[PDB]
């Protein structure tokens, strides 16, 4: 499974419209459905892009 | 299609309550007597308003 929040990082963003929210900022820029995935060391069964 | 998680909730509640009460009372009384060695007279008047 993907780690929750990996869809939100890399989101194109506007800093002026509002404070930290997914509703400030447009669309995901990165193909992280397809990148090489590493398991996160402190949660077994959860993966993120190696980057 | 780019879908972002956005799990959120907001709640608002405004309520106002009011009571107003007014009360009035008025009472009046009059008593009169008249006297003459061969005549006696009495009158009473009473009025009440709420």
């Amino acid at each position: 499974t993907v780690l929750p929040g990996v869809e939100a990082i890399g989101l194109g963003y506007n800093p002026f419209i509002s404070y930290a929210s997914v509703n400030s900022g447009a669309v995901q820029l990165f193909d992280w459905a397809t990148a090489k995935k590493r398991e996160v060391p402190f949660k077994a069964g959860y993966f993120v892009p190696e980057i | 299609v780019d879908v972002q998680q956005n799990d959120s909730a907001t709640y608002t509640n405004v309520s106002g309550n009011t009571i107003s009460e007014y009360q009035r009372s008025l009472a009046t009384s009059v008593a009169i007597e008249g006297r003459y060695n061969f005549f006696s007279g009495s009158l009473s008047t009473d009025f009440d308003s709420n």
